[PDB]
């Protein structure tokens, strides 16, 4: 399996 | 023009539902089955309507943390825009409601999974494969931008693949009706336009920048600007510097340079001809735009599912009890939801 790190939205 | 008349009717439909804004279901009516994705303010779960048997994806937002983090207008925007838009690549909202603790948006379940997981597994999409997904995004932005809507969080994790292999855009958390400039720092770091980072006030052009990051990541397997610390990511974005895999076509490189243009005087999608500069670009010369809209193109990849409510196309998440207080919380702040 390959890494798959989801990216979270960001606010201030 | 056929397109212009189409958009004008789309606007009429939208403004009608835009003033339709209540409580069209209740939590009681759904079995909660599995978490599909977790976020900062809650989670999305696979649910099943107990009486009809239909499955849906329910986003749960915690009202208190939403208030604490100055996200009330964003949350009201998200639900109001999702109920009023209508387009073949925008996820449908079937129900929405609120209780003592949470806001709930019940969407159609897109069982194919995130574009992100197929992309990481396959490694990278071919240029025709990437172009197929991109075409749908170009038409979607033309539609939303036509209604003065900015989307503001394009990324593979927010793009779901349906049973025909087409895209369903979800996560309208930062969508906003905007004529002119807006100023909120929001989006996802690897995808933010420079004008957002530099706090210059921005418009729909930030969506066309994000499309360039999306196309780059789909085709390369990784985004054009990434680093360990987001400060370094922002330095790259702002620098006006992008290196392309040698395996990219010259046409792909030229389109990306014009979308990843930090100068707004030059960024495609923001010039005099608007979205037509993108539609007319040589990278898209083989794209039948009407066929894509009509969903008549054979998709390059169709995910597999084993009947309704199958979740194999999603990562597994730590489950938890859904906390609903005995006392109403933040009633006044969410009256319009
Ligand atoms: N309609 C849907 N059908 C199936 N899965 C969905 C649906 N909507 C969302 N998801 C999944 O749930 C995840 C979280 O939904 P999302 O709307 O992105 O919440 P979020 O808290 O705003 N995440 P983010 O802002 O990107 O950090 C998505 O990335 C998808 O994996
Ligand atoms: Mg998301
Ligand atoms: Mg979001």
């Amino acid at each position: 399996t390959r890494s798959a790190i989801r990216r979270a939205s960001t606010i201030e | 023009e056929s397109v212009k008349e189409f958009l004008a009717k789309a606007k009429e439909d939208f403004l009608k539902k835009w003033e339709t804004p209540q409580n069209t279901a209740q939590l009681d009516q759904f079995d909660r089955i599995k978490t599909l994705g977790t976020g900062s303010f809650g989670r999305v779960m696979l649910v099943k309507h107990k009486e009809s048997g239909n499955h849906y994806a329910m986003k749960i937002l915690d009202k208190q943390k939403v208030v604490k983090l100055k996200q009330i207008e964003h949350t009201l925007n998200e639900k109001r825009i999702l109920q009023a838009v209508n387009f073949p690549f925008l996820v449908k909202l079937e129900f929405s409601f609120k209780d003592n603790s949470n806001l709930y948006m019940v969407m159609e379940y897109v069982a194919g999974g995130e574009m992100f997981s197929h992309l990481r597994r396959i490694g990278r999409f071919s240029e025709p494969h990437a172009r197929f997904y991109a075409a749908q995004i170009v038409l979607t932005f033309e539609y939303l931008h036509s209604l003065d809507l900015i989307y503001r969080d394009l990324k593979p994790e927010n793009l779901l693949i349906d049973q025909q292999g087409y895209i369903q855009v979800t996560d309208f958390g930062f969508a906003k009706r905007v004529k002119g400039r807006t100023w909120t720092l929001c989006g996802t770091p690897e995808y933010l336009a420079p004008e957002i980072i530099l706090s210059k006030g921005y418009n729909k052009a930030v969506d066309w920048w994000a499309l360039g990051v999306l196309i780059y990541e789909m085709a390369a397997g990784y985004p054009p600007f990434f680093a360990d610390q987001p400060i370094q990511i922002y330095e790259k974005i702002v620098s006006g510097k992008v290196r392309f895999p040698s395996h990219f076509s010259s046409d792909l490189k030229d389109l990306l340079r014009n979308l990843l243009q930090v100068d707004l005087t030059k960024r495609f999608g923001n010039l005099k001809n608007g979205v037509n500069d993108i539609k007319n670009h040589k990278w898209f010369a083989t794209t039948d735009w009407i066929a894509i809209y009509q969903r008549k193109v054979e998709a390059p990849f169709i995910p597999k599912f084993k009947g309704p409510g199958d979740t194999s196309n999603f990562d597994d998440y730590e489950e938890e009890e859904i906390r609903v207080s005995i006392n109403e919380k933040c009633g006044k702040e969410f009256t319009e939801f």
